[PDB]
């Protein structure tokens, strides 16, 4: 009764322990045809695929609130990051997918959250990270969390060299409790993908 | 409508009072109304 | 209600699950357009005051409740007690245009002069804390402590100097008050109440 | 002649919350379009009802640890929105700017133990009037509920709103130190090999939770 | 009291080089030397003005002070046209500590460019030399950096060796001046050395970690001392934290095995409690006693006026774990008594260790004073048995005689430990030698002591009349430890009726005189020498005074000139030992 294998473009991602995809803040995209671009935008369909990245190593000595904040977009050394140095104005959503593979005998949990415009946080502020598009990961139930968000922003197209709208945040809510039969150290990976990018305005070539 | 309490019409029209909004061509009320309730298994009385 | 504990879809185990019933609930006092359009005091400078809404304090009601939103749209009307003549200037004009009287001055009428300003920003929606390229941030590194620390706090301040409703300039403003109407908010942020050191934060409530 | 009026006395002062709108000064402004922009909320309770936020326990942590001894009280906190345990919750964030409320408060209980550790718990509501119960035998006579840890690992228990008056104060009294609105107690009844394992708790606004009469907390 | 002041060894250096800012002894394996720190001395290092150097001063024969090359190089580069370090004015030699073949010197104001951005942070550095070996030791020069890290650590501001050959290093600037104690074994300092690695990790390193922000600006590691305090043999870490507890000053003691936390605290604001610390067993109970200095302490006099005199807190270590703290105040106002505290070992070889405390800005013309305090059973004798005076005038910076000093080293093999005093303000360093202590068992017997005026036993040659006589008898016996002559000639003086312009009622028989001297020559450790003679009473009708007791006085003086040895180090007689004794005799009626 379960369709649990996502794909974006020509790359797939099958997980067998998906509790469900959480659509944050919208189920559909905004009007991409703005009046601040005079109709000179175009969709690049070849930017929609996953790209893997490493986040941290959740070990047993990590207390509450060992958070990790990577700003999206990060250094993409493929097709998507070519558009950052070749087009000035661009917009996109994201559909992140973090993996924390241990086994079903570890304990603890780590919250995953896509949060816009995130800087200067407190550890007393971490209590209310649930407000954002979030999805828990505990090894007793699942291994992945699959969050999808649209383009938010102050204005319709963005300059990603001077601005980073989203921030993938993973923090640890309960510490990793290994047992006699669990896994000692788990490593948190993530494959991130854009959704329906739209560039506008060609830079001159660097030559 | 806000924190207005007047039944009379405004004196200044609509565009010397506010800034007019422009269409081009909500969420958490739909999110809080799709909340699951009841139980998960076969209940008794 | 037993649920799927990690899917993060909303679940509301109501009070009917162990007998009983729910009552009709009214939520007018928690509406976002009702709770934000009342006057709040900010501290003024002597003459020139940019009409940014993020200079409202963080302890007051609609300053700590405006920072609940990431993105906000609201028309501002101010109420300022001054002496002299107070010229409002729209968004992005040169600050030498505060002296000119063709800009919408209000002559001194005792005691104070309230006037309704439009949303003059170029952006579709303003924002509470824009972070183009100021914060990383997943764990800022130890940099400045001791004396230098006080100035180091303004390192992370907001940059879209286009996040303002304009500026007002008088001879000496004494107390200028903000309120924001037709307020639309987007993308909520965490809201914090102060930390009790006792079993419960007991303060002296009003009593005859 | 002209239309005679009487400039009435006592009226017309500046009130900070009045429904009088100020006279415009600069018209003909057309905003940039904002329609169907993502993530809009209308009332602050819908954020508080659709998004649960953690609690606070001893050690600045949201989780409560299972207890391998004869004492079976996991947590026992008084029921107010100015409590110590409820302090970091978003629900008590906006209830710091009001005076009185009514309605249910959902508590969400997620168990984060391994697949071989099993336990069962109970949560009871002790209404005010005598001392709160210290054993799960004594707390069986409250409006309680039990659940055990299995496949679905989350439990949501809606705190009933029992009161004499129709609305109860969200600010616990400064001098009066008995907390005569109520206690809520959660225990463990047993656990199988669940030592050192956690139970992260959350709180949300209920289905019929509504606040009333806004004031200014002013970081107090 | 036994220190030589007549002709002490003087050593000098370049003017302005601060010759004497730090001093120590160097005893390798069989010549003896002196180490003087000159942190402002110019070097031949390429393009480095006032790099500072440490000088090995030959005590044997001439007074030559040959500099020691720990580092002859200039500023290494991080990249092309990008200096890695700044050895200019690095104050190398500001702290010098030696143990057998190992000499450790440091540069507290050595600055270092980060391996990232181009900064100039005073992490401080040190150079450890083991005979032919010479490595660099910069524990604060790490990946942890500026202000909140170890960037402003100034590692090497104070240093000390333990008995298990482990280095103790202090840096008052770590973690926003919280300060840091760093301890490494001398094995790994050289074994893990790498000329191409600027931040060396040591596997067995003990260190104080960073603490809460309220501990900032406390200056831990300002001064250091070593001694055992938990009774496990391993030297523990004593350090002054002079700005801790809102400028009240504290002193921390950590375990020398795992850096586990006693804690001392001051009584007065801004008295600089912890400016100097010292650990030595002062009461012979083999329990290391803590000495803490607070040069800025103000005391009240009989006029009830505050006066800055300085204070040292003597904390005796009891087996109970507690301390028996005694406070010792300064003597001159604004002299900053307690700036330097130096264990001397058993200076007089009496059975208890001794200690020296200095008031560098005291004495006439701000020359400087060093006070010598002797230890005993009850603790430290609060009265100084000797007062060492500076002999040099000021130029710009005051002579600072006593600002740094080192003792507890028998450098001349006389059986008695010596003392170095550094006066950097005049670029001088002074070695005081300890003179051999001679204990002397003097004796005096008068028999009979009850004189019968009508006895008339002893006849008197020249007259048919006989006189009432009696016997006087004096004895000498002396012995001493260390190196000293086996023959000892003394000058004994005897006076009859010492109490008396007045008439003396008794005189010696074979001289007819109340005064008699005897050149006596006894042997060290040898038997007691004893010469006796006959004294007689005057005739009854020669004086009326018959009630006043006739006091017999014996006094002796040692020939110091002939007791001198090789260099001319003349022995001295023990303190608290009467140089003269007196017995009396009565007449009846
Ligand atoms: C009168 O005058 C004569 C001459 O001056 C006195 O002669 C003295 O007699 C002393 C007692 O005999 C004598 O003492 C020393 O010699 C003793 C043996 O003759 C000997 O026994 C003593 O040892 C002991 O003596 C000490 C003395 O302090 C006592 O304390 C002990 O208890 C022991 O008895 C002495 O070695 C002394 O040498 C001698 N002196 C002279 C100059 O002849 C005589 O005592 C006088 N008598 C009166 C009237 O007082
Ligand atoms: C018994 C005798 O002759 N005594 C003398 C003494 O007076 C003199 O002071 C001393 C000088 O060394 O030599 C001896
Ligand atoms: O408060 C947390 C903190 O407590 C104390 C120490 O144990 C530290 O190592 C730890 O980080
Ligand atoms: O805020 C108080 C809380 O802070 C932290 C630790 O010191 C705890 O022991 C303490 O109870
Ligand atoms: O683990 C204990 C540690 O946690 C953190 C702070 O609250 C400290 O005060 C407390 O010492
Ligand atoms: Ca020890
Ligand atoms: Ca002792
Ligand atoms: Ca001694
Ligand atoms: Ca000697």
């Amino acid at each position: 009764d379960r369709i649990l294998t996502t794909r974006n473009g020509h790359t797939t991602s099958t997980t067998q322990s998906s509790v469900g995809v959480t659509y944050g803040y919208a189920t559909a995209e905004d009007f991409v045809s703005g009046p601040n671009t005079s109709g000179l935008e175009t969709r690049v369909a070849q930017a929609e695929r996953f790209f893997k990245t490493h986040l941290f190593d959740w070990v047993t000595s990590d207390p509450f609130g060992r958070c990790h904040l990577l700003e999206l977009p990060t250094d993409h050394k493929g097709v998507y990051g070519y558009l950052t140095d070749s087009y000035a104005y661009m917009r996109n959503g994201w559909d992140v997918e973090v993996t924390a593979v241990g086994n079903q005998f570890n304990g603890g949990c780590l919250l995953v959250a896509m949060v816009p415009e995130l800087c200067s946080i407190q550890k007393r502020e971490l209590y209310q990270l649930t407000l954002f598009p979030h999805q828990f990961i505990n090894p007793r139930t699942n291994m992945t969390a699959h969050i999808t968000v649209p383009f938010v922003g102050v204005n319709r197209y963005d300059q990603y060299k001077v601005h980073k709208p989203w921030t993938l945040v993973v923090m640890v809510v309960a510490p990793l409790t290994v047992n006699s039969e669990g896994a000692p150290q788990i490593k948190v990976y993530a494959n991130i993908a854009p959704t329906n990018v739209h560039v506008a305005g060609e830079f001159p070539s660097k030559e | 409508s806000g924190n207005t309490g007047s039944i009379i019409n405004n004196y200044y029209m609509q565009q010397y009072q506010n800034s007019m909004d422009t269409q081009l061509g909500d969420w958490f009320s739909k999110l809080a109304s799709s909340a699951f309730s009841g139980l998960f298994g076969a209940l008794l009385a | 209600t037993t649920s799927a504990g990690e899917s993060a879809d909303p679940v509301t185990a109501t009070v009917e699950n162990y007998g009983g019933e729910t009552q009709v609930q009214r939520r007018q006092h928690t509406d976002v357009s009702f709770i934000l359009d009342r006057f709040v005091k900010v501290t003024p400078k002597d003459q020139i005051n940019v009409l940014d809404l993020m200079q409202t304090p963080a302890h007051t009601l609609v300053g700590a409740l405006l920072r609940t939103a990431t993105y906000y749209f609201a028309d501002l009307e101010v109420a300022v007690k001054h002496e002299g003549n107070l010229t409002w200037v729209p968004n992005g004009a040169p600050e030498a245009a505060l002296d000119n009287t063709t800009n919408p001055t209000a002559y001194h009428k005792a005691p104070l002069t309230r006037l309704a300003l439009p949303y003059t920003a170029p952006h579709r929606v303003l924002a509470t804390v824009y972070n183009g390229n100021s914060k990383y941030g997943d764990g800022t590194v130890a940099n400045v402590r001791g004396d230098l620390q006080v100035l180091a706090q303004k390192a992370a301040r907001a940059l879209p100097t286009s996040f303002n409703y304009g500026a007002i300039k008088a001879t000496r403003v004494t107390e200028l008050l903000y309120r924001m109407k037709r307020a639309e908010t987007y993308c909520p942020r965490p809201l914090l109440a102060i930390h009790p050191d006792q079993a419960r934060h007991k303060q002296k409530i009003v009593a005859p | 002649g002209i239309f005679p009026v009487a400039c009435s006395d006592g009226y017309g002062g500046l009130v900070t919350t009045d429904p009088k709108t100020a006279d415009p000064a600069y018209g003909k402004v057309f905003n940039p379009p904002r329609n169907m922009l993502p993530g809009r909320f209308t009332n602050f309770l819908d954020v508080a009802e659709a998004c649960p936020t953690f609690l606070r326990f001893e050690g600045d942590v949201p989780y409560v640890t299972t207890k391998t001894d004869s004492d079976r009280v996991l947590a026992q906190f008084d029921l107010s929105l100015a409590a110590k345990h409820m302090s970091n919750t978003f629900l008590a964030g906006l209830a710091q700017y009001y005076t009185q409320y009514s309605g249910t408060i959902n508590l969400h209980f997620m168990f984060t133990g391994p697949t071989d550790a099993k336990a069962r718990y109970m949560i009871a509501y002790a209404p005010p009037g005598m001392e709160p119960p210290k054993t799960p035998e004594a707390a069986a006579h409250c409006i309680h509920a039990e659940w055990d840890t299995g496949l679905n690992s989350k439990f949501t228990f809606s705190i009933p709103y029992l009161s004499a008056a129709d609305y109860t104060y969200t600010a616990s009294d400064v001098a009066e130190t008995t907390n005569v609105q109520g206690w809520v107690c959660l225990f463990q009844i047993t656990h199988g090999k669940a030592d050192g394992d956690a139970l992260v708790v959350l709180a949300s606004a209920g289905k019929d939770f509504e606040l009333r009469l806004p004031v200014d907390a002013r970081t107090q | 009291f036994n220190l030589d002041v007549d002709s002490p060894a003087e050593y000098s250096g370049p003017e302005g080089s601060y010759f004497g800012f730090a001093v120590d002894f160097f005893v390798p394996s069989s010549r003896m030397f002196l180490l003087v720190g000159a942190p402002k001395a110019n070097t031949t290092q390429p393009g480095i003005v006032e790099g500072g150097q440490v000088l090995k001063c030959d005590w044997s024969s001439t007074r030559r002070c040959q500099p020691i090359e720990f580092d002859a190089t200039g500023n290494r580069d991080y990249a092309k046209d990008d200096p890695l370090e700044f050895k200019s004015h690095q104050w190398f030699g500001a702290s010098v500590r030696s143990k057998q073949d190992k000499i450790l010197a440091c540069a507290p104001l050595y600055h270092w460019r980060t391996e990232m951005k181009q900064e100039r942070e005073p992490v401080g550095t040190c150079f450890l030399q083991d005979g032919t070996k010479t490595v660099e030791y910069a524990p604060c020069r790490s990946q942890d950096i500026d202000a909140d890290g170890q960037g402003f650590c100034q590692g090497g501001f104070s240093i000390d060796f333990t008995k298990a050959d482990r280095v103790l290093l202090g840096g008052p600037g770590s973690f926003y001046w919280q300060g840091q104690l760093i301890s490494d074994q001398v094995a790994e300092i050289v074994s893990k050395y790498d000329p191409n690695v600027y931040s060396i990790k040591y596997n067995n390193q003990l260190a104080t970690r960073t603490a809460q922000a309220i501990f900032d600006d406390s200056y831990l590691g300002y001064s250091v001392a070593v001694g055992d305090f938990n009774g496990d043999g391993i030297d523990d870490f004593v350090s002054g934290v002079p700005r801790a507890a809102r400028t009240l000053g504290m002193v921390y003691i950590y375990d020398g095995k795992n850096m586990s936390s006693y804690n001392f605290t001051g009584e007065q604001m801004a008295a600089y409690f912890g400016f100097s610390v010292a650990a030595t067993d002062i009461n012979g109970d083999d329990y290391a006693d803590v000495f803490i200095g607070a040069p800025l302490f103000m005391d009240r006099g009989s006029d009830g006026k505050l006066q800055e005199v300085g204070q040292v807190s003597v904390s005796l270590q009891r087996a109970s774990g507690d301390f028996q703290t005694t406070k010792l105040n300064g003597f001159e106002v604004f002299a900053r008594f307690g700036s330097a505290i130096a264990p001397l070992g058993d200076l007089d070889q009496d059975g208890f260790n001794d200690i020296a405390i200095a008031a560098p800005y005291g004495g006439e013309d701000k020359k400087g004073i060093v006070y010598i305090f002797n230890g005993r059973s009850t603790g430290l004798n609060a009265v100084p048995s000797q007062i060492l005076e500076g002999q040099w005038a000021a130029r710009s910076c005051p002579p600072s005689f006593g600002y740094s000093m080192k003792g507890a080293t028998d450098i001349d093999k006389n059986g008695y430990p010596d003392l170095i005093v550094g006066a950097f303000g005049v670029d001088r360093a002074i070695l005081y030698r300890a003179r051999p202590v001679i204990t002397v068992n003097a004796g005096l017997e008068v028999y009979p002591s009850i004189l019968n005026q009508d006895n008339k036993t002893c006849s008197l040659p020249g007259t048919a009349l006989k006189v009432s006589c009696f016997n006087v008898r004096f004895c000498l016996k002396a012995d001493g430890k260390g190196v000293l002559p086996r023959k000892l000639n003394f000058q004994v003086e005897l006076l009859l009726d010492k109490l008396k312009g007045a008439i003396r009622r008794a005189l010696f028989l074979y001289s007819r005189s109340p005064s008699h001297s005897k050149n006596m020559t006894i042997s060290r450790g040898g038997l007691m020498q004893c010469e006796e003679l006959i004294a007689y009473l005057r005739d009854e009708s020669e004086f009326r005074d018959k009630l006043t007791p006739i006091t017999i006085f014996m006094e002796y003086r040692l020939d110091y000139r002939t007791a001198a040895d090789t260099t001319g180090l003349q022995p001295i007689l023990n303190q608290f030992t009467p140089a003269n004794i007196s017995r009396q005799a009565h007449i009846l009626l």
